[PDB]
Protein backbone atom coordinates (compact mmCIF):
# COMPACT_ATOMS: atom_id res chain seq x y z
CA UNK A 1 0.00 0.00 0.00
CA UNK A 2 2.86 2.75 -0.25
CA UNK A 3 4.42 3.70 -3.47
CA UNK A 4 20.17 12.19 -9.73
CA UNK A 5 22.64 13.40 -11.96
CA UNK A 6 23.82 16.60 -9.17
CA UNK A 7 25.38 14.80 -5.93
CA UNK A 8 21.95 13.49 -4.65
CA UNK A 9 22.99 10.47 -3.53
CA UNK A 10 20.58 7.81 -1.64
CA UNK A 11 22.01 5.87 1.14
CA UNK A 12 20.96 2.77 1.81
CA UNK A 13 19.60 2.71 5.80
CA UNK A 14 21.35 0.01 7.56
CA UNK A 15 19.00 -2.06 8.41
CA UNK A 16 17.18 -4.00 5.28
CA UNK A 17 13.74 -4.64 5.63
CA UNK A 18 14.47 -8.14 6.34
CA UNK A 19 16.08 -7.17 9.41
CA UNK A 20 13.61 -5.32 10.84
CA UNK A 21 11.03 -8.07 9.61
CA UNK A 22 13.40 -10.44 11.77
CA UNK B 1 -15.89 -16.20 22.76
CA UNK B 2 -12.92 -14.21 23.25
CA UNK B 3 -11.19 -16.09 20.72
CA UNK B 4 -13.53 -15.81 18.10
CA UNK B 5 -14.25 -11.89 18.83
CA UNK B 6 -9.92 -11.82 18.24
CA UNK B 7 -9.82 -13.78 15.28
CA UNK B 8 -12.37 -11.69 13.79
CA UNK B 9 -11.00 -8.61 14.64
CA UNK B 10 -7.21 -9.87 13.04
CA UNK B 11 -9.44 -10.45 9.60
CA UNK B 12 -11.38 -7.07 9.80
CA UNK B 13 -7.85 -5.64 9.97
CA UNK B 14 -6.66 -7.79 7.41
CA UNK B 15 -10.00 -6.23 5.10
CA UNK B 16 -9.69 -2.55 6.35
CA UNK B 17 -6.48 -2.71 4.82
CA UNK B 18 -6.67 -4.41 1.83
CA UNK B 19 -9.53 -2.56 0.63
CA UNK B 20 -9.00 0.99 1.52
CA UNK B 21 -5.53 2.32 1.60
CA UNK B 22 -5.83 6.48 2.89
CA UNK B 23 -5.37 4.58 6.17
CA UNK B 24 -1.48 4.86 5.53
CA UNK B 25 -1.52 8.32 4.90
CA UNK B 26 1.61 9.34 7.22
CA UNK B 27 3.84 7.39 6.05
CA UNK B 28 2.53 8.04 2.56
CA UNK B 29 2.84 11.98 3.66
CA UNK B 30 6.49 11.93 4.66
CA UNK B 31 7.87 10.12 1.72
CA UNK B 32 5.82 12.25 -0.95
CA UNK B 33 7.39 15.95 0.95
CA UNK B 34 10.49 14.25 0.87
CA UNK B 35 10.14 13.52 -3.18
CA UNK B 36 8.86 17.37 -4.08
CA UNK B 37 11.70 18.24 -1.74
CA UNK B 38 14.20 16.92 -3.93
CA UNK B 39 12.07 17.35 -6.77
CA UNK B 40 12.06 21.74 -5.76
CA UNK B 41 15.86 21.23 -5.31
CA UNK B 42 16.28 20.37 -9.02
CA UNK B 43 14.43 22.02 -10.54
CA UNK B 44 15.68 25.25 -9.13
CA UNK B 45 18.79 24.18 -11.49
CA UNK B 46 17.18 25.77 -14.55
CA UNK B 47 16.97 29.29 -13.02
CA UNK B 48 19.07 32.26 -13.75
CA UNK C 1 -20.96 31.49 -38.33
CA UNK C 2 -19.28 30.11 -35.69
CA UNK C 3 -18.87 26.53 -34.13
CA UNK C 4 -17.30 25.57 -30.90
CA UNK C 5 -13.97 24.12 -31.06
CA UNK C 6 -14.37 21.29 -28.65
CA UNK C 7 -10.71 19.73 -27.84
CA UNK C 8 -8.55 20.23 -31.02
CA UNK C 9 -6.22 23.02 -31.00
CA UNK C 10 -3.11 20.73 -29.00
CA UNK C 11 0.56 20.23 -30.95
CA UNK C 12 3.74 18.98 -29.45
CA UNK C 13 5.19 22.46 -28.60
CA UNK C 14 8.65 21.00 -28.61
CA UNK C 15 10.46 18.09 -29.88
CA UNK C 16 11.44 16.36 -26.61
CA UNK C 17 9.68 12.74 -25.99
CA UNK C 18 8.50 12.18 -22.42
CA UNK C 19 7.01 9.01 -21.25
CA UNK C 20 3.49 8.74 -18.80
CA UNK C 21 4.58 12.01 -17.39
CA UNK C 22 2.58 15.18 -17.14
CA UNK C 23 4.11 18.14 -18.35
CA UNK C 24 2.74 21.66 -18.24
CA UNK C 25 3.98 24.00 -20.87
CA UNK C 26 3.44 27.45 -21.47
CA UNK C 27 2.88 28.73 -25.14
CA UNK C 28 0.47 29.87 -27.88
CA UNK C 29 -2.84 27.47 -27.86
CA UNK C 30 -6.00 27.16 -29.40
CA UNK C 31 -8.02 27.75 -26.44
CA UNK C 32 -10.23 25.23 -25.27
CA UNK C 33 -13.69 25.66 -26.30
CA UNK C 34 -13.29 28.61 -28.45
CA UNK C 35 -14.92 29.88 -30.94
CA UNK C 36 -14.08 28.99 -34.95
CA UNK C 37 -15.01 31.23 -37.55
CA UNK C 38 -16.97 28.48 -40.34
CA UNK C 39 -16.45 29.35 -43.60
CA UNK C 40 -16.96 28.09 -47.05
CA UNK C 41 -12.76 32.65 -49.52
CA UNK C 42 -11.36 36.25 -48.01
CA UNK C 43 -8.68 37.70 -46.42
CA UNK C 44 -8.34 37.07 -42.47
CA UNK C 45 -5.73 38.29 -39.64
CA UNK C 46 -3.14 36.83 -38.00
CA UNK C 47 -2.73 38.24 -34.41
CA UNK C 48 -0.78 35.39 -33.38
CA UNK C 49 -1.37 31.98 -35.02
CA UNK C 50 -3.42 30.13 -36.95
CA UNK C 51 -5.78 26.83 -35.82
CA UNK C 52 -6.46 26.31 -39.83
CA UNK C 53 -8.28 23.37 -40.27
CA UNK C 54 -10.91 21.17 -42.88
CA UNK C 55 -13.49 19.10 -43.47
CA UNK C 56 -12.57 17.92 -47.02
CA UNK C 57 -14.65 15.40 -49.68
CA UNK D 1 31.59 5.45 -28.98
CA UNK D 2 29.16 3.50 -26.16
CA UNK D 3 29.97 2.52 -22.34
CA UNK D 4 32.89 5.32 -21.48
CA UNK D 5 31.97 8.56 -19.66
CA UNK D 6 32.11 10.29 -22.95
CA UNK D 7 31.67 14.11 -23.07
CA UNK D 8 29.11 14.17 -25.88
CA UNK D 9 27.97 17.31 -28.19
CA UNK D 10 24.99 15.71 -30.35
CA UNK D 11 23.76 18.27 -32.66
CA UNK D 12 22.20 20.86 -30.78
CA UNK D 13 22.73 19.64 -27.03
CA UNK D 14 26.40 18.94 -25.07
CA UNK D 15 26.94 17.21 -21.56
CA UNK D 16 28.95 14.18 -20.44
CA UNK D 17 27.48 10.08 -19.90
CA UNK D 18 27.89 6.84 -20.77
CA UNK D 19 25.52 6.64 -24.06
CA UNK D 20 24.30 3.24 -23.87
CA UNK D 21 21.84 1.48 -26.79
CA UNK D 22 19.05 1.79 -25.31
CA UNK D 23 15.27 0.16 -26.40
CA UNK D 24 12.69 3.42 -26.36
CA UNK D 25 10.57 4.36 -29.39
CA UNK D 26 11.09 8.10 -30.22
CA UNK D 27 8.48 9.35 -32.29
CA UNK D 28 9.78 9.52 -36.08
CA UNK D 29 10.09 13.52 -35.32
CA UNK D 30 11.55 13.79 -32.01
CA UNK D 31 15.10 14.30 -30.92
CA UNK D 32 15.39 13.96 -27.07
CA UNK D 33 13.73 12.47 -23.84
CA UNK D 34 13.59 13.39 -20.48
CA UNK D 35 13.58 12.84 -16.99
CA UNK D 36 10.58 13.36 -14.86
CA UNK D 37 12.40 16.68 -13.02
CA UNK D 38 13.58 17.59 -17.04
CA UNK D 39 17.38 16.33 -17.28
CA UNK D 40 18.09 15.02 -20.39
CA UNK D 41 18.20 10.96 -20.42
CA UNK D 42 17.85 9.86 -24.34
CA UNK D 43 18.92 11.29 -27.79
CA UNK D 44 18.38 10.42 -31.32
CA UNK D 45 21.43 9.71 -32.71
CA UNK D 46 21.14 11.78 -35.77
CA UNK D 47 22.91 10.15 -38.07
CA UNK D 48 21.82 6.48 -37.42
CA UNK D 49 18.21 6.53 -36.08
CA UNK D 50 19.25 4.10 -33.15
CA UNK D 51 17.99 6.11 -29.56
CA UNK D 52 20.76 5.68 -27.20
CA UNK D 53 20.64 6.46 -23.10
CA UNK D 54 22.28 8.58 -21.06
CA UNK D 55 23.94 6.96 -17.60
CA UNK D 56 25.98 9.62 -15.87
CA UNK D 57 28.90 8.56 -15.53
CA UNK D 58 29.83 7.21 -12.21
CA UNK D 59 30.50 9.11 -9.08
CA UNK D 60 30.04 9.28 -5.35
CA UNK D 61 31.38 9.66 -1.46
CA UNK D 62 34.76 7.89 -0.60
CA UNK D 63 34.37 6.60 2.66
CA UNK D 64 37.51 5.17 4.84
CA UNK D 65 36.68 2.21 7.40
CA UNK D 66 38.85 1.88 9.70
CA UNK D 67 39.88 0.12 13.54
CA UNK D 68 41.13 3.41 15.71
CA UNK D 69 44.39 3.77 15.03
CA UNK D 70 45.16 2.63 18.53
CA UNK D 71 44.54 -0.62 17.14
CA UNK D 72 46.27 -0.71 14.06
CA UNK D 73 47.47 1.78 10.85
CA UNK D 74 45.35 -0.74 8.18
CA UNK D 75 41.79 0.86 6.78
CA UNK D 76 39.73 0.06 4.41
CA UNK D 77 37.96 1.72 1.90
CA UNK D 78 34.30 2.11 0.37
CA UNK D 79 33.40 3.39 -3.06
CA UNK D 80 29.66 4.18 -2.61
CA UNK D 81 27.19 3.16 -5.34
CA UNK D 82 29.44 2.20 -8.19
CA UNK D 83 29.51 -1.37 -9.95
CA UNK D 84 33.04 -2.24 -8.22
CA UNK D 85 34.39 -1.99 -11.98
CA UNK D 86 35.26 1.06 -12.11
CA UNK D 87 37.59 1.61 -9.24
C1 LIG E 1 -21.86 -11.11 24.16
O1 LIG E 1 -21.73 -10.62 22.86
C2 LIG E 1 -21.43 -11.62 21.88
C3 LIG E 1 -21.22 -10.89 20.58
O2 LIG E 1 -20.47 -11.67 19.66
C4 LIG E 1 -22.56 -12.64 21.83
O3 LIG E 1 -22.20 -13.71 20.96
C5 LIG E 1 -22.94 -13.70 19.71
O4 LIG E 1 -24.34 -13.75 19.89
C6 LIG E 1 -25.06 -13.71 18.65
C7 LIG E 1 -26.52 -13.68 19.00
O5 LIG E 1 -26.97 -14.94 19.47
C8 LIG E 1 -24.68 -14.90 17.78
O6 LIG E 1 -25.27 -14.73 16.49
C9 LIG E 1 -25.96 -15.94 16.12
O7 LIG E 1 -25.08 -17.05 16.02
C10 LIG E 1 -25.78 -18.29 15.86
C11 LIG E 1 -24.75 -19.40 15.91
O8 LIG E 1 -25.32 -20.57 15.34
C12 LIG E 1 -26.57 -18.26 14.53
O9 LIG E 1 -27.43 -19.39 14.48
C13 LIG E 1 -27.41 -16.97 14.39
O10 LIG E 1 -27.98 -16.90 13.09
C14 LIG E 1 -26.62 -15.72 14.75
O11 LIG E 1 -25.63 -15.55 13.75
C15 LIG E 1 -23.17 -15.01 17.62
O12 LIG E 1 -22.85 -16.25 17.00
C16 LIG E 1 -22.48 -14.94 18.97
N1 LIG E 1 -21.04 -14.93 18.79
C17 LIG E 1 -20.25 -15.89 19.27
C18 LIG E 1 -18.79 -15.73 18.99
O13 LIG E 1 -20.70 -16.84 19.89
C19 LIG E 1 -22.80 -13.21 23.22
O14 LIG E 1 -23.96 -14.03 23.21
C20 LIG E 1 -23.01 -12.09 24.22
N2 LIG E 1 -23.16 -12.64 25.56
C21 LIG E 1 -24.33 -12.66 26.19
C22 LIG E 1 -24.32 -13.25 27.57
O15 LIG E 1 -25.35 -12.23 25.68
C1 LIG F 1 23.14 8.65 -43.12
O1 LIG F 1 24.23 8.27 -43.91
C2 LIG F 1 24.72 6.96 -43.61
C3 LIG F 1 25.94 6.75 -44.47
O2 LIG F 1 26.41 5.41 -44.38
C4 LIG F 1 23.64 5.92 -43.84
O3 LIG F 1 24.11 4.67 -43.35
C5 LIG F 1 23.84 3.62 -44.29
O4 LIG F 1 22.49 3.30 -44.33
C6 LIG F 1 22.21 2.40 -45.40
C7 LIG F 1 20.71 2.23 -45.46
O5 LIG F 1 20.37 0.92 -45.89
C8 LIG F 1 22.94 1.08 -45.18
O6 LIG F 1 23.70 0.76 -46.34
C9 LIG F 1 23.85 1.11 -43.95
O7 LIG F 1 23.07 0.91 -42.77
C10 LIG F 1 24.64 2.42 -43.81
N1 LIG F 1 25.94 2.32 -44.46
C11 LIG F 1 26.15 2.37 -45.78
C12 LIG F 1 27.58 2.24 -46.22
O8 LIG F 1 25.24 2.51 -46.59
C13 LIG F 1 22.36 6.29 -43.10
O9 LIG F 1 21.30 5.42 -43.49
C14 LIG F 1 21.96 7.73 -43.39
N2 LIG F 1 20.80 8.10 -42.61
C15 LIG F 1 20.09 9.21 -42.84
C16 LIG F 1 18.91 9.43 -41.94
O10 LIG F 1 20.39 10.00 -43.73
C1 LIG G 1 -18.72 32.86 -29.51
O1 LIG G 1 -18.92 31.84 -28.53
C2 LIG G 1 -20.20 31.86 -27.91
C3 LIG G 1 -20.18 30.80 -26.83
O2 LIG G 1 -20.21 29.50 -27.39
C4 LIG G 1 -21.27 31.60 -28.96
O3 LIG G 1 -22.55 31.65 -28.34
C5 LIG G 1 -21.18 32.66 -30.05
O4 LIG G 1 -22.09 32.35 -31.10
C6 LIG G 1 -19.77 32.72 -30.63
N1 LIG G 1 -19.65 33.80 -31.59
C7 LIG G 1 -19.87 35.09 -31.30
C8 LIG G 1 -19.69 36.06 -32.43
O5 LIG G 1 -20.19 35.47 -30.18
C1 LIG H 1 45.20 2.94 23.41
O1 LIG H 1 46.55 3.47 23.31
C2 LIG H 1 47.43 3.19 24.41
C3 LIG H 1 48.76 3.81 24.05
O2 LIG H 1 49.06 3.63 22.68
C4 LIG H 1 47.53 1.68 24.62
O3 LIG H 1 48.36 1.39 25.74
C5 LIG H 1 46.14 1.11 24.84
O4 LIG H 1 46.21 -0.30 25.01
C6 LIG H 1 45.26 1.43 23.64
N1 LIG H 1 43.93 0.87 23.81
C7 LIG H 1 43.53 -0.25 23.20
C8 LIG H 1 42.13 -0.69 23.48
O5 LIG H 1 44.27 -0.88 22.46
C1 LIG I 1 29.07 -4.84 -13.35
O1 LIG I 1 29.64 -4.88 -14.67
C2 LIG I 1 29.63 -6.17 -15.30
C3 LIG I 1 30.34 -6.01 -16.62
O2 LIG I 1 30.44 -7.24 -17.32
C4 LIG I 1 28.20 -6.65 -15.45
O3 LIG I 1 28.19 -7.95 -16.02
C5 LIG I 1 27.53 -6.68 -14.08
O4 LIG I 1 26.16 -7.04 -14.22
C6 LIG I 1 27.61 -5.31 -13.41
N1 LIG I 1 27.01 -5.36 -12.09
C7 LIG I 1 26.01 -4.55 -11.71
C8 LIG I 1 25.51 -4.74 -10.32
O5 LIG I 1 25.55 -3.70 -12.46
Amino acid sequence: KVTKFNGLTVLPPLLTDEMIAQ
Amino acid sequence: LIANQFNSAIGKIQDSLSSTASALGKLQDVVNQNAQALNTLVKQLSSN
Amino acid sequence: AYTNSFTRGVYYPDKVFRSSVLHSTQDLFLPFFSNVTWFHNPVLPFNDGVYFASTEK
Amino acid sequence: VKNKCVNFNFNGLTGTGVLTESNKKFLPFQQFGRDIADTTDAVRDPQTLEILDITPCSFGGVSVITPGTNTSNEVAVLYQDVNCTEV
